[PDB]
Protein backbone atom coordinates (compact mmCIF):
# COMPACT_ATOMS: atom_id res chain seq x y z
CA UNK A 1 0.00 0.00 0.00
CA UNK A 2 1.18 3.50 -0.95
CA UNK A 3 0.10 6.88 0.40
CA UNK A 4 0.24 9.55 -2.30
CA UNK A 5 0.84 13.19 -1.41
CA UNK A 6 1.11 16.38 -3.47
CA UNK A 7 4.77 17.11 -4.12
CA UNK A 8 4.41 20.82 -3.31
CA UNK A 9 1.75 23.16 -1.96
CA UNK A 10 2.09 26.92 -1.57
CA UNK A 11 0.15 29.60 0.26
CA UNK A 12 0.48 33.14 1.55
CA UNK A 13 0.42 34.30 5.18
CA UNK A 14 -3.13 34.46 6.49
CA UNK A 15 -4.22 31.99 3.81
CA UNK A 16 -5.50 28.54 4.72
CA UNK A 17 -4.09 25.44 3.03
CA UNK A 18 -5.06 21.77 2.79
CA UNK A 19 -2.71 18.89 2.08
CA UNK A 20 -4.29 15.55 1.17
CA UNK A 21 -3.17 12.01 1.87
CA UNK A 22 -4.93 9.81 -0.68
CA UNK A 23 -3.99 6.31 0.45
CA UNK A 24 -5.11 3.90 3.18
CA UNK A 25 -8.75 3.88 4.38
CA UNK A 26 -9.11 0.08 3.84
CA UNK A 27 -10.47 -2.99 5.56
CA UNK A 28 -13.94 -1.87 6.59
CA UNK A 29 -14.24 -3.08 10.15
CA UNK A 30 -10.60 -2.28 10.95
CA UNK A 31 -9.92 1.16 12.44
CA UNK A 32 -8.01 4.19 11.07
CA UNK A 33 -4.58 4.76 12.64
CA UNK A 34 -3.81 7.83 10.51
CA UNK A 35 -1.28 10.44 11.60
CA UNK A 36 0.55 13.52 10.31
CA UNK A 37 4.08 14.84 10.80
CA UNK A 38 5.87 18.17 10.33
CA UNK A 39 9.62 18.24 9.65
CA UNK A 40 11.84 21.32 9.44
CA UNK A 41 15.24 21.01 7.72
CA UNK A 42 17.87 19.21 9.77
CA UNK A 43 15.45 18.24 12.55
CA UNK A 44 13.36 15.22 13.51
CA UNK A 45 9.69 14.97 12.45
CA UNK A 46 7.08 16.36 14.83
CA UNK A 47 3.73 14.64 15.38
CA UNK A 48 1.02 17.19 14.55
CA UNK A 49 -2.04 14.96 13.99
CA UNK A 50 -2.90 11.37 14.95
CA UNK A 51 -6.08 9.31 15.23
CA UNK A 52 -7.18 11.26 12.45
CA UNK A 53 -9.00 14.20 14.00
CA UNK A 54 -6.99 14.19 17.26
CA UNK A 55 -4.15 16.62 18.07
CA UNK A 56 -1.52 16.25 20.83
CA UNK A 57 -0.83 18.84 23.51
CA UNK A 58 1.30 21.82 22.50
CA UNK A 59 0.35 21.70 18.81
CA UNK A 60 -1.39 24.84 17.58
CA UNK A 61 -5.13 24.49 17.00
CA UNK A 62 -4.62 25.93 13.50
CA UNK A 63 -3.78 22.36 12.43
CA UNK A 64 -6.66 19.93 11.97
CA UNK A 65 -7.22 16.60 10.27
CA UNK A 66 -10.09 14.88 8.48
CA UNK A 67 -10.78 11.87 6.28
CA UNK A 68 -13.44 11.03 3.69
CA UNK A 69 -13.36 7.80 1.71
CA UNK A 70 -9.76 6.85 0.90
CA UNK A 71 -8.45 10.43 1.25
CA UNK A 72 -7.20 12.07 4.45
CA UNK A 73 -6.60 15.81 4.65
CA UNK A 74 -4.48 18.09 6.84
CA UNK A 75 -5.89 21.62 7.07
CA UNK A 76 -3.65 24.47 8.27
CA UNK A 77 -5.46 27.73 9.03
CA UNK A 78 -3.80 31.14 9.30
CA UNK A 79 -0.57 30.26 7.51
CA UNK A 80 2.53 31.57 9.29
CA UNK A 81 6.11 31.76 8.05
CA UNK A 82 7.24 29.07 10.51
CA UNK A 83 4.79 26.58 8.95
CA UNK A 84 7.06 26.30 5.88
CA UNK A 85 8.39 22.74 6.22
CA UNK A 86 7.82 19.20 4.92
CA UNK A 87 4.64 17.32 5.82
CA UNK A 88 4.05 13.56 5.84
CA UNK A 89 1.04 11.34 6.47
CA UNK A 90 1.10 7.84 7.95
CA UNK A 91 -1.31 4.95 8.41
CA UNK A 92 -1.35 1.51 10.05
CA UNK A 93 -2.87 -1.37 8.07
CA UNK A 94 -2.97 -5.11 8.63
CA UNK A 95 -1.28 -5.58 5.23
CA UNK A 96 1.51 -2.99 5.72
CA UNK A 97 2.16 -1.86 9.25
CA UNK A 98 2.91 1.83 8.50
CA UNK A 99 3.31 3.84 5.30
CA UNK A 100 4.80 7.33 5.38
CA UNK A 101 3.56 9.39 2.44
CA UNK A 102 5.80 10.73 -0.29
CA UNK A 103 5.83 14.10 1.44
CA UNK A 104 4.60 17.62 0.73
CA UNK A 105 6.87 20.68 0.76
CA UNK A 106 4.85 23.65 2.01
CA UNK A 107 6.04 27.06 0.78
CA UNK A 108 4.92 30.34 2.37
CA UNK A 109 4.83 32.91 -0.43
CA UNK A 110 5.06 36.71 -0.30
CA UNK A 111 8.84 36.89 0.12
CA UNK A 112 10.85 39.22 -2.14
CA UNK A 113 12.98 38.06 -5.04
CA UNK A 114 16.78 38.09 -5.04
CA UNK A 115 19.20 37.76 -7.95
CA UNK A 116 22.27 35.56 -7.35
CA UNK A 117 25.69 37.02 -6.58
CA UNK A 118 28.07 34.97 -8.74
CA UNK A 119 31.85 34.72 -8.33
CA UNK A 120 34.01 32.78 -10.81
CA UNK A 121 37.61 31.72 -10.16
CA UNK A 122 40.23 30.55 -12.67
CA UNK A 123 42.48 27.59 -11.78
CA UNK A 124 45.45 28.41 -9.58
CA UNK A 125 49.01 28.33 -10.83
CA UNK A 126 49.65 25.79 -8.06
CA UNK A 127 46.93 23.50 -9.45
CA UNK A 128 48.20 23.78 -13.03
CA UNK A 129 51.66 22.75 -11.78
CA UNK A 130 50.00 19.53 -10.57
CA UNK A 131 48.65 19.08 -14.14
CA UNK A 132 45.05 19.66 -13.04
CA UNK A 133 42.54 22.46 -13.59
CA UNK A 134 39.22 23.24 -11.91
CA UNK A 135 36.89 26.20 -12.41
CA UNK A 136 34.96 27.35 -9.33
CA UNK A 137 31.62 29.12 -9.86
CA UNK A 138 29.96 30.24 -6.63
CA UNK A 139 26.28 31.25 -6.42
CA UNK A 140 25.13 33.22 -3.38
CA UNK A 141 22.08 35.09 -2.05
CA UNK A 142 19.27 34.05 -4.39
CA UNK A 143 15.62 33.59 -3.42
CA UNK A 144 14.08 31.03 -3.75
CA UNK A 145 16.54 28.15 -3.98
CA UNK A 146 15.96 27.15 -7.60
CA UNK A 147 18.72 27.72 -10.16
CA UNK A 148 20.48 26.03 -13.08
CA UNK A 149 24.04 26.48 -14.33
CA UNK A 150 25.52 26.29 -17.83
CA UNK A 151 29.24 26.35 -18.64
CA UNK A 152 30.75 27.63 -21.88
CA UNK A 153 34.12 28.22 -23.53
CA UNK A 154 34.13 30.90 -26.26
CA UNK A 155 30.36 30.79 -26.85
CA UNK A 156 30.48 26.98 -27.15
CA UNK A 157 28.50 25.04 -24.51
CA UNK A 158 30.43 22.37 -22.61
CA UNK A 159 28.97 19.41 -20.71
CA UNK A 160 32.06 17.35 -19.82
CA UNK A 161 33.29 17.58 -16.24
CA UNK A 162 30.48 19.62 -14.65
CA UNK A 163 29.64 18.94 -10.99
CA UNK A 164 26.90 21.16 -9.55
CA UNK A 165 25.55 21.05 -6.00
CA UNK A 166 21.94 21.31 -4.90
CA UNK A 167 20.82 24.64 -3.40
CA UNK A 168 21.01 25.04 0.37
CA UNK A 169 19.45 27.60 2.70
CA UNK A 170 21.91 30.01 4.34
CA UNK A 171 21.58 31.61 7.78
CA UNK A 172 19.79 34.61 6.20
CA UNK A 173 16.91 32.58 4.64
CA UNK A 174 18.46 32.82 1.16
CA UNK A 175 20.06 29.99 -0.78
CA UNK A 176 23.49 29.10 -2.15
CA UNK A 177 24.97 26.66 -4.66
CA UNK A 178 28.27 25.94 -6.37
CA UNK A 179 29.35 24.43 -9.69
CA UNK A 180 32.72 22.95 -10.66
CA UNK A 181 34.19 22.50 -14.15
CA UNK A 182 37.11 20.09 -14.45
CA UNK A 183 39.61 20.60 -17.27
CA UNK A 184 43.02 19.48 -18.37
CA UNK A 185 45.59 22.32 -18.41
CA UNK A 186 45.58 22.12 -22.22
CA UNK A 187 41.83 22.80 -22.48
CA UNK A 188 42.20 25.80 -20.14
CA UNK A 189 44.91 27.82 -21.90
CA UNK A 190 44.07 26.73 -25.47
CA UNK A 191 40.60 28.30 -25.36
CA UNK A 192 40.05 32.05 -25.28
CA UNK A 193 37.97 32.22 -22.09
CA UNK A 194 35.51 30.33 -19.90
CA UNK A 195 32.14 31.54 -18.62
CA UNK A 196 29.71 30.43 -15.91
CA UNK A 197 26.13 31.48 -16.67
CA UNK A 198 23.68 31.32 -13.75
CA UNK A 199 20.04 31.62 -14.86
CA UNK A 200 17.68 32.46 -11.99
CA UNK A 201 13.96 33.10 -12.61
CA UNK A 202 14.66 33.81 -16.28
CA UNK A 203 17.29 36.42 -15.36
CA UNK A 204 20.79 35.22 -16.27
CA UNK A 205 23.92 36.60 -14.60
CA UNK A 206 27.27 35.74 -16.18
CA UNK A 207 30.94 35.86 -15.23
CA UNK A 208 34.00 35.12 -17.35
CA UNK A 209 37.64 34.26 -16.66
CA UNK A 210 40.59 33.79 -19.00
CA UNK A 211 44.29 32.84 -18.67
CA UNK B 1 9.51 14.65 28.86
CA UNK B 2 11.23 11.75 27.08
CA UNK B 3 14.48 12.01 25.13
CA UNK B 4 15.81 9.50 22.58
CA UNK B 5 19.60 9.59 22.22
CA UNK B 6 21.08 7.87 19.16
CA UNK B 7 24.63 6.82 18.34
CA UNK B 8 26.99 8.90 16.23
CA UNK B 9 27.42 8.98 12.47
CA UNK B 10 28.57 5.90 10.58
CA UNK B 11 30.42 5.25 7.30
CA UNK B 12 30.43 1.78 5.75
CA UNK B 13 31.67 -0.04 2.66
CA UNK B 14 29.07 -1.98 0.63
CA UNK B 15 28.18 -5.46 1.78
CA UNK B 16 28.99 -4.65 5.42
CA UNK B 17 26.48 -4.00 8.21
CA UNK B 18 25.66 -1.18 10.62
CA UNK B 19 24.03 -1.16 14.07
CA UNK B 20 22.49 2.01 15.52
CA UNK B 21 21.57 2.40 19.19
CA UNK B 22 18.59 4.29 20.62
CA UNK B 23 18.81 5.07 24.34
CA UNK B 24 15.45 6.08 25.83
CA UNK B 25 16.64 8.63 28.40
CA UNK B 26 13.29 8.78 30.18
CA UNK B 27 10.44 6.76 31.68
CA UNK B 28 8.42 5.02 28.94
CA UNK B 29 10.67 2.38 27.54
CA UNK B 30 9.24 -1.01 28.56
CA UNK B 31 5.60 -0.86 27.38
CA UNK B 32 6.04 1.34 24.31
CA UNK B 33 6.47 0.61 20.62
CA UNK B 34 9.69 1.89 19.05
CA UNK B 35 9.97 2.43 15.29
CA UNK B 36 12.97 2.95 13.00
CA UNK B 37 12.43 5.39 10.11
CA UNK B 38 15.08 6.35 7.55
CA UNK B 39 15.08 9.27 5.13
CA UNK B 40 17.32 9.58 2.08
CA UNK B 41 18.67 13.11 1.49
CA UNK B 42 15.94 15.13 -0.18
CA UNK B 43 13.49 12.21 -0.13
CA UNK B 44 10.56 10.97 1.92
CA UNK B 45 10.31 9.04 5.17
CA UNK B 46 10.54 5.25 5.00
CA UNK B 47 9.68 2.94 7.90
CA UNK B 48 11.87 -0.15 8.28
CA UNK B 49 10.64 -1.90 11.41
CA UNK B 50 9.18 -1.68 14.88
CA UNK B 51 9.50 -3.47 18.20
CA UNK B 52 7.53 -3.84 21.43
CA UNK B 53 10.06 -4.76 24.13
CA UNK B 54 7.59 -5.99 26.76
CA UNK B 55 6.13 -8.53 24.32
CA UNK B 56 9.41 -9.31 22.55
CA UNK B 57 7.73 -8.89 19.17
CA UNK B 58 8.97 -7.23 15.98
CA UNK B 59 7.38 -6.17 12.70
CA UNK B 60 9.45 -5.43 9.59
CA UNK B 61 8.56 -3.80 6.30
CA UNK B 62 8.54 -6.18 3.34
CA UNK B 63 11.37 -4.20 1.71
CA UNK B 64 13.82 -4.92 4.55
CA UNK B 65 12.80 -8.48 5.46
CA UNK B 66 15.92 -10.62 5.85
CA UNK B 67 18.57 -7.92 6.31
CA UNK B 68 17.09 -5.78 9.12
CA UNK B 69 17.07 -6.76 12.79
CA UNK B 70 15.58 -4.69 15.63
CA UNK B 71 16.47 -5.67 19.20
CA UNK B 72 15.77 -4.13 22.60
CA UNK B 73 17.48 -4.03 26.00
CA UNK B 74 14.91 -3.68 28.78
CA UNK B 75 17.59 -3.05 31.43
CA UNK B 76 19.32 -0.01 29.90
CA UNK B 77 16.18 1.18 28.04
CA UNK B 78 17.93 0.99 24.67
CA UNK B 79 16.74 -0.03 21.20
CA UNK B 80 18.90 -1.23 18.32
CA UNK B 81 18.58 -1.45 14.53
CA UNK B 82 20.98 -3.58 12.49
CA UNK B 83 20.93 -3.41 8.68
CA UNK B 84 23.10 -5.92 6.79
CA UNK B 85 24.13 -6.25 3.14
CA UNK B 86 24.52 -2.48 2.94
CA UNK B 87 24.08 -0.92 -0.50
CA UNK B 88 24.77 2.65 -1.60
CA UNK B 89 21.01 3.25 -1.76
CA UNK B 90 20.89 2.75 2.03
CA UNK B 91 22.68 6.08 2.59
CA UNK B 92 20.18 8.05 4.68
CA UNK B 93 19.46 9.54 8.09
CA UNK B 94 18.11 6.83 10.40
CA UNK B 95 15.67 7.89 13.13
CA UNK B 96 14.24 6.00 16.09
CA UNK B 97 10.88 7.22 17.39
CA UNK B 98 8.74 6.03 20.28
CA UNK B 99 4.96 5.75 19.98
CA UNK B 100 2.52 8.11 21.68
CA UNK B 101 0.45 5.71 23.81
CA UNK B 102 1.14 2.67 25.98
CA UNK B 103 0.72 -0.61 24.13
CA UNK B 104 -2.62 -2.36 24.68
CA UNK B 105 -2.77 -5.60 26.64
CA UNK B 106 -2.53 -8.56 24.26
CA UNK B 107 -3.33 -11.95 25.77
CA UNK B 108 -2.73 -13.82 22.48
CA UNK B 109 0.56 -12.33 21.25
CA UNK B 110 1.38 -12.76 17.57
CA UNK B 111 5.13 -12.96 16.96
CA UNK B 112 4.83 -10.12 14.42
CA UNK B 113 2.47 -7.95 16.50
CA UNK B 114 2.83 -4.17 16.43
CA UNK B 115 0.64 -1.14 17.11
CA UNK B 116 0.81 2.39 15.74
CA UNK B 117 -0.96 5.48 17.07
CA UNK B 118 1.69 8.09 16.24
CA UNK B 119 5.40 8.79 16.74
CA UNK B 120 5.53 11.89 18.94
CA UNK B 121 9.03 11.50 20.44
CA UNK B 122 11.91 11.22 17.97
CA UNK B 123 15.67 10.92 18.28
CA UNK B 124 18.20 13.33 16.83
CA UNK B 125 18.93 10.97 13.92
CA UNK B 126 21.98 9.03 12.79
CA UNK B 127 23.67 9.68 9.44
CA UNK B 128 24.75 6.46 7.70
CA UNK B 129 26.86 6.97 4.57
CA UNK B 130 27.25 3.81 2.47
CA UNK B 131 29.99 4.31 -0.13
CA UNK B 132 32.70 2.15 -1.67
CA UNK B 133 35.37 4.88 -1.87
CA UNK B 134 38.42 4.87 0.39
CA UNK B 135 39.52 7.62 2.77
CA UNK B 136 41.58 10.24 0.93
CA UNK B 137 43.04 13.58 1.94
CA UNK B 138 42.18 16.63 -0.16
CA UNK B 139 44.37 18.69 -2.43
CA UNK B 140 44.04 22.38 -1.55
CA UNK B 141 44.54 24.93 -4.32
CA UNK B 142 44.21 28.72 -3.97
CA UNK B 143 41.60 30.75 -5.84
CA UNK B 144 43.44 33.93 -6.79
CA UNK B 145 41.39 37.16 -6.68
CA UNK B 146 40.43 38.53 -10.08
CA UNK B 147 40.32 42.26 -9.33
CA UNK B 148 43.27 44.40 -8.26
CA UNK B 149 43.90 46.62 -5.24
CA UNK B 150 43.08 49.78 -7.24
CA UNK B 151 39.85 48.56 -8.88
CA UNK B 152 37.82 49.65 -5.84
CA UNK B 153 34.76 48.06 -4.28
CA UNK B 154 35.23 44.49 -3.07
CA UNK B 155 37.21 41.47 -4.22
CA UNK B 156 36.72 37.72 -3.87
CA UNK B 157 39.36 35.07 -3.13
CA UNK B 158 39.19 31.53 -1.87
CA UNK B 159 40.50 27.98 -1.77
CA UNK B 160 39.59 24.80 -3.66
CA UNK B 161 39.30 21.59 -1.61
CA UNK B 162 39.29 18.80 -4.20
CA UNK B 163 38.97 15.00 -4.19
CA UNK B 164 38.52 14.12 -0.53
CA UNK B 165 36.49 11.48 1.31
CA UNK B 166 34.59 11.26 3.55
CA UNK B 167 32.72 14.26 4.92
CA UNK B 168 33.28 16.60 6.62
CA UNK B 169 36.02 19.19 6.20
CA UNK B 170 36.36 22.52 8.01
CA UNK B 171 37.74 25.66 6.36
CA UNK B 172 38.72 28.73 8.40
CA UNK B 173 40.54 31.88 7.32
CA UNK B 174 43.55 33.42 9.09
CA UNK B 175 43.25 30.85 11.90
CA UNK B 176 39.68 31.88 12.69
CA UNK B 177 40.38 35.62 12.71
CA UNK B 178 38.61 36.44 9.43
CA UNK B 179 34.97 35.39 9.86
CA UNK B 180 33.13 38.09 7.88
CA UNK B 181 32.33 37.59 4.21
CA UNK B 182 33.31 33.91 4.43
CA UNK B 183 31.06 31.57 2.44
CA UNK B 184 31.98 27.87 2.49
CA UNK B 185 29.88 26.09 -0.12
CA UNK B 186 28.44 22.57 0.25
CA UNK B 187 30.55 19.89 -1.38
CA UNK B 188 29.67 18.09 -4.61
CA UNK B 189 29.77 14.29 -4.92
CA UNK B 190 31.52 13.46 -8.18
CA UNK B 191 31.15 10.30 -10.25
CA UNK B 192 34.47 9.07 -8.81
CA UNK B 193 32.94 9.01 -5.32
CA UNK B 194 35.09 11.82 -3.91
CA UNK B 195 33.90 15.19 -2.62
CA UNK B 196 34.99 18.67 -3.67
CA UNK B 197 34.05 22.05 -2.18
CA UNK B 198 35.25 25.65 -2.14
CA UNK B 199 35.31 28.39 0.50
CA UNK B 200 35.68 32.07 -0.40
CA UNK B 201 35.85 35.42 1.39
CA UNK B 202 34.54 38.72 0.01
CA UNK B 203 37.29 41.17 0.96
CA UNK B 204 37.81 44.91 0.35
CA UNK B 205 39.90 45.38 -2.79
CA UNK B 206 42.24 47.85 -1.06
CA UNK B 207 43.33 45.03 1.28
CA UNK B 208 44.89 43.04 -1.59
CA UNK B 209 48.67 42.98 -1.28
CA UNK B 210 48.37 44.37 2.27
CA UNK B 211 46.42 41.82 4.35
CA UNK B 212 47.64 38.23 4.15
CA UNK B 213 44.89 35.70 3.39
CA UNK B 214 45.38 32.06 4.41
CA UNK B 215 42.78 29.28 4.33
CA UNK B 216 42.98 26.49 6.93
CA UNK B 217 41.62 23.18 5.59
CA UNK B 218 41.17 20.39 8.14
CA UNK B 219 40.04 16.89 7.11
CA UNK B 220 39.96 14.81 10.29
CA UNK B 221 39.19 11.34 8.78
CA UNK B 222 42.49 11.49 6.83
CA UNK B 223 44.46 13.53 9.43
CA UNK B 224 45.06 16.13 6.70
CA UNK B 225 45.69 19.79 7.60
CA UNK B 226 46.72 22.22 4.85
CA UNK B 227 47.42 25.95 5.16
CA UNK B 228 47.33 27.58 1.72
CA UNK B 229 48.28 31.21 1.08
CA UNK B 230 46.12 32.93 -1.54
CA UNK B 231 47.83 35.70 -3.51
CA UNK B 232 46.70 37.94 -6.43
C1 LIG C 1 15.32 -12.42 31.37
O1 LIG C 1 15.11 -12.34 29.96
C2 LIG C 1 15.54 -11.10 29.39
C3 LIG C 1 15.15 -11.12 27.93
O2 LIG C 1 13.76 -10.88 27.76
C4 LIG C 1 17.05 -10.93 29.60
O3 LIG C 1 17.46 -9.67 29.09
C5 LIG C 1 18.66 -9.45 28.46
O4 LIG C 1 19.52 -8.96 29.49
C6 LIG C 1 20.91 -8.95 29.13
C7 LIG C 1 21.68 -8.49 30.35
O5 LIG C 1 21.25 -9.17 31.52
C8 LIG C 1 21.13 -8.05 27.91
O6 LIG C 1 22.49 -8.13 27.51
C9 LIG C 1 23.26 -7.01 27.34
O7 LIG C 1 23.55 -6.76 25.98
C10 LIG C 1 24.25 -5.53 25.75
C11 LIG C 1 24.36 -5.32 24.24
O8 LIG C 1 23.05 -5.09 23.73
C12 LIG C 1 25.62 -5.62 26.45
O9 LIG C 1 26.34 -4.41 26.27
C13 LIG C 1 25.42 -5.89 27.95
O10 LIG C 1 26.69 -6.03 28.60
C14 LIG C 1 24.54 -7.11 28.19
O11 LIG C 1 25.30 -8.25 27.82
C15 LIG C 1 20.22 -8.48 26.76
O12 LIG C 1 20.33 -7.55 25.69
C16 LIG C 1 18.77 -8.56 27.23
N1 LIG C 1 17.92 -9.05 26.15
C17 LIG C 1 16.71 -8.55 25.90
C18 LIG C 1 15.96 -9.17 24.76
O13 LIG C 1 16.23 -7.63 26.56
C19 LIG C 1 17.38 -11.03 31.08
O14 LIG C 1 18.79 -11.01 31.27
C20 LIG C 1 16.81 -12.31 31.68
N2 LIG C 1 17.05 -12.36 33.11
C21 LIG C 1 17.14 -13.51 33.80
C22 LIG C 1 17.40 -13.37 35.27
O15 LIG C 1 17.02 -14.60 33.26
Amino acid sequence: SVLTQPASVSGSPGQSITISCTGASSDVGDYNYVSWYQQHPGKAPKLMIYDVSNRPSGVSNRFSGSKSGDTASLTISGLQAEDEADYYCSSYTRSSSVVFGGGTKLTVLGQPKAAPSVTLFPPSSEELQANKATLVCLISDFYPGAVTVAWKADSSPVKAGVETTTPSKQSNNKYAASSYLSLTPEQWKSHRSYSCQVTHEGSTVEKTVAP
Amino acid sequence: EVQLVQSGAEVKKPGSSVKVSCKASGGPFSSYGFSWVRQAPGQGLEWMGGIIPVYGTTNYAQKFQGRVTITADESTSTAYMELSSLKSEDTAVYYCARDLQRTPMVDRIIGSYYYYNGLDVWGQGTTVTVSSASTKGPSVFPLAPSSKSTSGGTAALGCLVKDYFPEPVTVSWNSGALTSGVHTFPAVLQSSGLYSLSSVVTVPSSSLGTQTYICNVNHKPSNTKVDKKVEP
